[PDB]
């Protein structure tokens, strides 16, 4: 029924998103708790010293690579579990199935709140011209989802 | 000839013709094996569909069932342990199923959803037509081979 | 030896023993903050705090076991609920005004207080569990304010056990931070703003948290992200043991790994902030020339061409040619290789005049258990660690008791500032020695004058009263230990003389070598023979190089093969044959300490490209020549090692040797002996590794150079541009050039261009 | 009850009783007297053979009597005639280099697959099983996989630029006879236990 | 004549004729390895391991390991944690049982009272994702109690589920028992001796089907199954036919099981506060260091239970079920060997169908229940 | 009271006043760490005028010479604290209702400040 939108709960396991304060700042300061706790190690993060001119976390560091291999994630949302400021928090998307190994590791802009869609429904609306239609809806947003625009109207 | 009008005009409307005489014909395992009987219910084969952890065991065997397939077809991996090593990084599983048998489509989740299989085979569907490609931007070849 | 009881477990234990080590040996455990392996136990943080029962008398008040001797028939309960929750609340203190960053703490999970807090903190006592109960405003000042460019110092995490300060005025006696006001304010601080002393990065490595961090490593990696491979520094002879932090093909941060017979847990800045350039710029495919120019070419292509330059060649012009830190496999395989292809000149690139072989390596052990040092040369530059075992000597320190834990965590033998003998030690060198505070007979002499000064001692000669108070000293001297290093190994008449001097008083000797497997490539025969040739002499027609050498040796000969590791101006434009090689972080196999001691190379999963080690490349290079090489891979190799009879990792390799090749010195220039090597000068080593010259302030000022100008020198080892420094040590009108290779301890013509 | 008569008997013929005050009770039977011993056993009343496990102490911290060693969980279900409930565990320390034991096919029924699975993960033989054939792992794999010794065989998970991730160097966890990260380990995490 | 006919189960079926002379099986074929992984995870990390082996009624699974390691390190599960801990266990046995009534229904044709059981699952696997979020596989049992609360949103459709149910399992047995072909299909076939299955271990609730009185639930109760309204079902003579009607009776009692619990709901806690086995409360990670240390430690290198070996057994929908597990005080366990019921109930299948017909020889080994992942593990 | 809120505001200002004497007489302004109660603040709410909780007034070398912090919304006994380093000199800043930023019963004015902060610079800077 691709036609008519799935209704998923608000709890539902979906593609990672990174969020953000409201002041703009990247809520994550690139620990590396989320892959440390991963049964999978699906996750890669190379870190960073913050530039107190152009920030982009409110620590010291933060997260200059942001990586989660999309194959190998087993969805169980340990990292979003133990990650120390809500940054990683599991989004609704699943309609990410696509055609190279390696076009399926997500990267930080893959990722953020202010993103729309998945890596290959993004990448076909490119070359197309036409928008993103979500294939779910949902009753809400989840708190710790803040900024998520997504299909809500239940 | 072959890079004529003439020619590819015709292939790609036999390629638009077998993208819909797609003929899934599942080879489930294990968890994943129940959740894609729940999108076959909701409605000779090409397009197995692997959907499950692949042991080694097992592996010389559904290599077997897809040689024994006709020729225009293809693979989707469904889910971890088809797709990836999965959460199994062992002896006991291959590491990815394009090891003994190529893969056209990979499909995330653990198990995938099974509206996500829905448009994993859409994917299959949009490639067969030679309308597909990677974040390159390259194009990509309908047929695994 | 002595009865203790710990909790239920007997144990015997030396007299001096610590109540600490005594738990930890019995196999029990007590919260450590303050007190270290090689450092001055002192109560501070009390945290190893226990019960002490000794008639059962229980003591009234908790001791501080790291201080508390033991004695005949003593229990030593750290069980005991009052026990537990004393060092719960104490654990409380420590993390009372603590700054909360764990996550974006560089200290990762390798830090002893988090582990402590989670080992032995919130006590269980018999609803609700109350993580904190202080609910005041933390202390908050300086944070992530770097002393120098190897070291970032936060001073809010800092909880004040006095590891780093204590190491100061210990190890390497640079007292260059202290504590500064006092009470809940204190803070560490300093005065000295570089971090002068060769051996600061050791506090990153005591620091219990993330006060005093690693800035060459800083935010690369969380702790157990990195992939660790223990092997051996080979930047210099002592050979210390350390360990190598690496993730995704990269060199992320160097430490200290601990290995108590020879380097004890301390390692020289040079070794661990010097690897910066090992993983950047790197030649990662062979070149050969085509057009006048190098262009990449595949194995197979440079094997041919290989093959090509040496097809007209008779095997005795063949010259082999290998670096300082040649193992002791890539040393045994050229030997043959220019065995069986008849050849007279093969050398390796630091070779000394004088082989180290000449004198009876002596132990570090030995060193300390000594009587007397005469050193004739500078231990802080030739080989570094030395120093800090020499500090160790003049404090009458010995080799502490091993326990079941190895060495001990709080030795009462060792001191809060000890007083240092100046009658312990004598000390000569072309300048005013860092060692020469502690070394009561002492004196600067000029370039190349040991020879004269090794005479004098001898007793065919007279000295100054200094020279003479040393060979008193020498003379009532029980069972002293020479050490030289430079000059002496470097000069035929005086490193003579010192063999003497060495062989008529039973004694042992510490051959500072400027080669790092100098020891080891001499029991292989890697030694120029009857003919010339050696790696500064250009006599050889058609020659393998695994360094690059003078220009003078290059210019001229037919065919030259240089297996370096990076692109070198002097290869791209005198080179016919480029190839790729591993740095030792990366290599496999076996060298030889200055010691005699052999020691093991593992390799690191750094970016080689599509380089191979010497082993291979020498083995290659033997086809296009004729005979088929007898090594192909390491686990074959071995055979030939365990057949010449060398002893496996940690033994001894004694091999003695008498025969030496002189060379005449050229007085001009003195290349001093440096900690630092010239390649290493990239990023944060980018200023501490830039040549110097000195000059005293007549004859500098004499030949034109000003205080702090930038200038251009040339030598025979190639043009360099260094700092320019007044020194009143320095002897009149010579000119001391950072010898930042391998050539120290060399006296050379040359001259500043304008 | 019928475990009491186990126990008493145990306890005269210097058979070690091992108990964690869980609930769970073990009794070391030697080598010799196993074979016997055990058929006696079910004689008494012992149903149901429930599990039979392989544990390999290689790496295992404080040093055990025989490398590998075997426990077994005999049982009178209490849904039949004279049942109890009368569980508990019996072990045998099997040498290193004689991975023999006797089989208890014999008695139990249960112990065909049982016995083959502990044959085929860790290389321990049974003296007259029906037929001694690897149960679960792939007819080519030479060894015994389940054994500390031999490698778990992972592959390094894969990234972008040329990031990767040996799972084996990166786990934070430590294995028990690992030191840790710091010098050493104490405390509540040498081991820790609640009290009720 | 041997026929090589072979869920992804291989069968030898030796046979000259139209008997069966032995079946011999061949698994495998699912090996993933999960024993020796385990002993490279984090106790908290196996979590998500346990429950892909009986994917069906998984949850069986993951508290069969929580209460190995609960008891092992010591902690104590909340009144709330017990409670959704049993309601979360038979919700997941009833869904196991749907699967397994479904494939039945099949092999008898009725196909409308299939397209029920098909649609009762999903209403099941629904309340899951309400939940825990995943349609299975849930990281909701944790060593002290469970990841987090449930939703406000769980209460109500429990009910509508647990409303429709009652008479509805009766609707199911009805089919069964007023046996039109099923008379003459399973009646007869797949002899199960009393004693013999007590021999073979045939413990998997057709162990009772058989005329056994031995579930795990009241023999060795476990997690407060020990005070609950209870019926155990009974099988006469150890058929198919009983194992298709045991497994159904099974289902009316989860349900009064559910409704019963579903009562002594009263909010609280989760999970044991005990600091050296749970994570601190997300919220005063911004003030206690202590929490901030606990924190950044329990995630990285998890916690460490005592030097010892545990076993705990509990009955999944399949059987006994139990982890034996060998803690060496490390961050992760030094063995877990898993009791799979699936694996020692194969064992009574050469028996099973032993001489019988051939086309009965599939409705007689699905009558057996075996789940593949849990068998080849 | 609310009198935490103005409390907040007014160490804003001071902030202000760092920022402004630093770049004014050439010497160095740093931003010495954030709160943690809002680093690892997570869906809970934040409404405090800024994130920054210890400054400093750094020399050539970086070693401070003026440091000044305020507590953390999440403590007890509020207050915003000045330190000049290596002197041992610590001063404690309330506030009062309609009187303003005071040391005790003095108030701490802009002016006031800029005193403090040369005295420091001149004779505590090291380069
Ligand atoms: S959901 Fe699980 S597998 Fe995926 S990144 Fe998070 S912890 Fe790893
Ligand atoms: S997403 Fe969270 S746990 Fe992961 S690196 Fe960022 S702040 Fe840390
Ligand atoms: S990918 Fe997940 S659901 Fe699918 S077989 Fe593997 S563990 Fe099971
Ligand atoms: S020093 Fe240690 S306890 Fe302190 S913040 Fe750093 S990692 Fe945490
Ligand atoms: S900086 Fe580190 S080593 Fe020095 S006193 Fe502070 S805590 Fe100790
Ligand atoms: S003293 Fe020598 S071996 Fe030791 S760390 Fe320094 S250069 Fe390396
Ligand atoms: S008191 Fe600090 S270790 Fe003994
Ligand atoms: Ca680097
Ligand atoms: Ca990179
Ligand atoms: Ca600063």
């Amino acid at each position: 029924y691709p036609d008519a939108p799935v209704a998923l709960k608000p709890r539902f396991h979906g593609r990672h998103v990174l969020t953000r304060h409201p002041n703009g700042l990247e809520k994550c300061i690139g620990c590396s708790l989320c892959a440390a706790a991963c049964p999978a190690y699906a996750i890669y993060v190379e870190p960073a010293e913050n530039d107190p001119e152009n920030p982009v976390s409110a620590g010291e560091r933060y997260a200059k690579v942001y990586e989660i291999n999309m194959l190998r994630c087993i969805f169980c949302g340990l990292c979003e579990e133990a990650c120390p400021t809500g940054a990683i928090v599991l989004g609704y998307d699943f309609e990410m199935a696509d055609y190279e190994y390696s076009d399926l590791v997500y990267g930080k802009e893959d990722m953020l709140v202010d993103v729309v869609g998945t890596k290959p429904q993004r990448r076909e609306a490119k070359r197309t011209g036409k928008p993103v239609k979500v294939g779910y809806v949902v009753p809400y947003v989840r708190p710790e989802l803040e900024g998520f625009k997504a299909p809500t109207e239940g | 000839e072959r890079e004529g009008i003439l020619f590819t005009t015709l292939e790609k409307l036999v390629a638009w013709g077998r993208s819909n005489s797609l003929w899934p014909a599942t080879f489930g395992l294990a968890c994943c094996a129940i959740e894609m009987m729940a999108s076959t219910d909701a409605r000779q084969a090409d397009v197995m569909i692997v959907a499950g952890r692949l042991s080694k065991k097992m592996a010389p065997v559904m290599r077997r069932v897809w040689e024994q397939m006709p020729d225009p077809k293809w693979v989707i991996s469904m889910g971890a342990c088809a797709s990836s090593g999965g959460m199994f990084n062992n002896y006991a599983i291959v590491q990815n199923v394009d090891s003994v048998v190529p893969v056209d489509v990979y499909v995330p989740g653990c198990p995938p959803r099974p509206e996500a299989l829905i448009y994993a085979v859409m994917q299959l569907q949009k490639k067969v037509r030679g309308q597909a490609y990677n974040e390159r931007g390259e194009r990509l070849p309908p047929v695994a081979a | 030896m002595v009865r203790v009881k710990v909790n239920d477990r007997i144990v015997e234990v030396p007299p001096g023993t610590s109540v600490m080590d005594a738990v930890f040996h019995a196999g029990y455990d007590v919260p450590l903050f303050c007190s270290e392996k090689h450092l001055s136990p002192i109560g501070a943080c009390r945290m190893c705090l226990v019960r002490i029962g000794l008639p059962i008398q229980w003591q009234p008040k908790l001791a501080a076991s790291c201080v508390t001797a033991v004695a005949d028939g003593m229990v030593v309960d750290t069980l005991s609920d009052v026990v537990r929750e004393a060092q719960a609340g104490m654990v409380e203190f420590t993390l009372l005004n603590h700054p909360l960053d764990c996550p974006t703490c560089d200290k990762g999970g390798a830090c002893e207080l988090q582990d402590r807090t989670v080992e032995y903190g919130l006590y269980e006592k018999y609803e609700l569990p109350v993580y904190t109960r202080f609910e005041f405003t933390r202390r908050h000042v300086d944070k992530h304010h770097p002393l120098s460019p190897f070291v970032i110092l936060d001073r809010e995490r800092c909880i004040h056990c006095k590891r780093c300060v204590r190491y100061f005025e210990e190890v390497p006696g640079d007292e260059v931070l202290d504590f500064i006001e006092r009470g809940v304010h204190t803070f560490i601080g300093t005065m000295d703003f570089g971090l002068p002393s060769g051996f600061s990065g050791n506090i990153t490595d005591i620091c219990p948290v993330g006060a005093l961090l690693d800035l060459t490593a800083r935010f690369r990696a969380r702790n157990w992200e990195m992939e660790e491979t223990p092997t051996t520094c080979a930047l210099c002879p002592v050979g210390c043991g350390i360990t190598a932090d690496t993730r995704s093909g990269e060199l992320l941060r160097i430490r200290a790994r601990e290995v108590p017979e020879v380097n004890e847990i301390w390692i020289c800045d040079a070794g661990r902030f010097g690897h910066e350039w090992a993983d950047q710029n790197r030649l990662k495919t062979p070149l050969v020339r085509k057009e006048g120019r190098l262009v990449e070419a595949t194995w197979e292509e440079a094997f041919l061409a290989l093959k090509e330059g040496l097809k007209e060649a008779r095997g005795e012009e063949v010259g082999l040619y290998l670096a300082h830190d040649a193992t002791l496999e890539e040393g045994l395989l050229a030997s043959e290789l220019a065995k069986a292809l008849k050849t007279p000149h093969l050398d390796f690139q630091g070779r000394t005049a004088a082989p180290a072989s000449l004198f009876p390596p002596a132990s570090l052990e030995d060193l300390l258990q000594a009587d007397f040092a005469l050193v004739l040369g500078d231990p802080t530059e030739e080989a570094p660690i030395l120093h800090l075992r020499l500090s160790e000597f003049v404090r009458d320190l010995k080799p502490p008791h091993r326990y079941n834990h190895g060495t001990p965590f709080a030795d009462l033998q060792i001191k809060e500032r000890m007083p240092r003998r100046t009658d312990k030690m004598a000390l000569f060198a072309p300048y005013r020695a860092p060692l020469m505070k502690w070394a009561a007979i002492h004196e600067v002499h000029r370039p190349g004058e040991e020879r004269e000064i090794l005479l004098a001692l001898l007793g065919d000669k007279e000295g100054s009263e200094m020279v003479a108070k040393a060979k008193e000293a020498w003379e009532k001297a029980k069972n002293p230990v020479l050490i030289l290093g430079a000059g002496v190994l470097q000069d035929t008449v005086a490193a003579e003389r010192a063999r003497l001097l060495a062989e008529r008083k039973g004694a042992k000797v510490l051959a500072m070598t400027p080669a790092a497997n100098a020891r080891g490539l001499e029991a292989m025969g890697v030694l120029p023979g009857a003919k010339g040739a050696s790696w500064d002499e250009p006599g050889a027609l058609y020659a393998y190089y695994g360094f690059v050498p003078p220009e003078e040796a290059l210019k001229g000969k037919r065919f030259v093969v240089m297996h370096l590791s990076h692109l070198h101006p002097l290869a791209e434009r005198y080179a016919h044959v480029v190839l790729p090689a591993p740095t030792f972080y990366e290599k496999r196999g076996h060298l030889v300490n200055l010691e005699g001691r052999v020691l093991p190379l593992s390799p690191a999963p750094i970016e080689n490209g599509e380089a191979e080690g010497a082993l291979q490349v020498l083995a290659l290079l033997a086809e296009a020549l004729g005979v088929r090489p007898p090594f192909r891979l390491h686990l074959e190799a071995q055979k030939a090692l365990k057949a010449r009879k060398v002893p496996e990792a940690m033994g001894r390799l004694s091999f003695r040797l008498k025969e030496l090749r002189p060379k005449e010195r050229k007085g001009a220039f003195y290349l001093r002996p440096t900690m630092w090597k010239a390649h290493q000068a990239v990023g944060k080593a980018q200023e501490a590794a830039r040549a110097e010259l000195w000059a005293h302030p007549e004859t500098a000022r004499a030949e034109a150079l000003p205080e702090g100008a930038q200038v251009a020198v040339e030598t025979p080892f190639g043009r360099v541009e260094a700092r320019v420094v007044h020194r009143e040590d320095v002897p009149k009108g010579h000119l001391y050039l950072s010898a930042l290779g391998p050539a120290a301890g060399l006296r050379v013509e040359g001259r500043v261009l304008v | 009850m019928r475990l009491e008569r186990v126990l008493e008997e145990a306890r005269a013929k210097g058979y070690p009783i091992e108990d964690n005050g869980l609930g769970n009770l073990w009794v070391v039977l030697p080598r010799e007297r196993f074979k016997e011993e055990m058929a006696h056993y079910k004689a008494m009343g012992f149903n149901f053979l429930a599990d039979i496990v392989g544990l390999d102490y290689l790496t295992y911290p404080d040093p055990r009597p025989e490398r590998f060693a075997v426990v077994y969980e005999l049982v009178s279900l209490p849904g039949w005639k004279d049942g109890d409930g009368s569980r508990f565990f019996v072990r045998v320390y099997v040498p290193e280099e004689d991975p023999r034991l006797p089989t208890v096919t014999d008695l139990w029924g249960s112990a065909n697959f049982l016995e083959r699975e502990v044959y085929d993960l860790f290389g321990i033989v049974f003296e007259g099983h029906p037929d001694l054939r690897k149960i679960l792992t792939p007819e080519d794999l030479e060894g015994h996989p389940l054994r500390k010794d031999y490698p778990l065989g992972e592959t390094p998970t894969l990234f972008r630029e040329g990031r990767y991730i040996i799972p084996a160097e990166f786990r934070a966890a430590l294995t028990g006879k690992d030191p840790g990260l710091t010098f050493y380990k104490g405390g509540s995490r040498k081991g820790y236990r609640s009290l009720w | 004549m041997t026929l090589n006919v072979g869920g992804v189960l291989r069968l030898m079926v030796t046979l000259s004729g139209e008997e069966v002379l032995e079946v011999v099986p061949h698994i495998g074929y699912l090996h993933t390895g999960f024993e020796k992984t385990m002993e490279h995870r984090t106790y908290l990390q196996n979590i998500t391991y346990t429950p892909r082996m009986d994917y069906l009624h998984s949850f069986a699974h993951d508290l069969a390991y929580a209460l190995a390691v609960e008891k092992l390190l010591g902690a104590v599960v909340p009144p709330r944690a017990e409670t959704i801990r049993v309601i979360l266990n038979e919700l997941s046995r009833l869904a196991s049982h749907l699967v397994f009534l479904g494939t039945g229904l099949l092999d008898l044709g009725a196909l409308t009272p299939f397209f029920y059981a098909f649609r009762e699952r999903e209403t099941i696997l629904d309340l899951f994702e309400w939940v825990t979020g995943q349609r299975f596989h849930h990281n909701y049992i944790r060593i002290g109690g469970v990841k987090e609360d449930l939703p406000e949103e769980f209460v109500p459709e429990l009910k509508k589920l647990l409303e429709v149910l009652p008479h509805r399992i009766d609707e199911y047995e009805a089919l069964f028992a007023e046996s039109p072909i099923f008379y003459e299909r399973a009646r007869g076939v797949g002899v199960i001796p009393p004693e013999v299955a007590i021999d073979l271990g045939l413990t998997g609730g057709s162990l009772r089907a058989s005329g056994v009185n031995y579930d795990v639930r009241k023999a060795y109760p476990y997690s407060g199954y020990e005070t609950y309204t209870f019926d155990v079902p009974l099988g006469e003579r150890g058929d198919v036919f009983d194992r298709m009607l045991v497994r159904i009776r099974e289902m009316r009692e989860s349900v009064k099981i559910i409704k019963q619990a579903l009562e002594r709901l009263e909010p609280g806690p989760v999970r044991d506060p005990n600091p050296q086995i749970t994570p601190p409360p997300r919220h005063l990670l911004e003030t206690s260091m202590e929490a901030v240390i606990y924190h950044f430690k329990h995630y990285t290198e998890g916690f460490h239970p005592p030097k010892g070996e545990v076993y705990v057994p509990t009955e999944s929908a399949r059987g006994e079920l139990g982890y034996y597990i060998v803690s060496d005080g490390g961050s992760m366990p030094y063995r877990v060997k898993v009791r799979a019921p699936s694996f020692v109930n194969l064992q009574s299948l050469p028996y099973a169908c032993k001489g019988e017909q051939v086309p009965d020889m599939v409705a007689i080994i699905a009558s057996l229940d075996p789940v593949m992942g849990d068998v080849d593990r | 009271a609310s009198s935490e809120r103005e409390l907040y505001e007014a160490w804003v200002e001071l902030l202000s006043w760092m920022r402004e004497y630093a770049q004014a007489k050439g010497v160095r302004f740093e931003k010495e760490a954030d709160f943690p109660d809002f680093i690892y603040r997570m869906e809970r709410p934040y409404d405090l005028p800024t994130t920054i909780m210890t400054a400093s007034l750094s020399d050539g070398l970086g070693e401070p010479f003026l440091l000044a912090d305020v507590s953390p919304r999440h403590a007890k006994l509020k207050r915003i604290g000045l330190r000049l380093p290596r002197a041992h000199i610590h001063l404690h800043a309330h506030y009062e209702p309609g009187k303003g930023l005071v040391t005790g019963k003095i108030p701490l004015t802009k002016e006031r400040f800029f005193a403090l902060a040369d005295r420091a610079r001149e004779a505590l800077a090291f380069a």
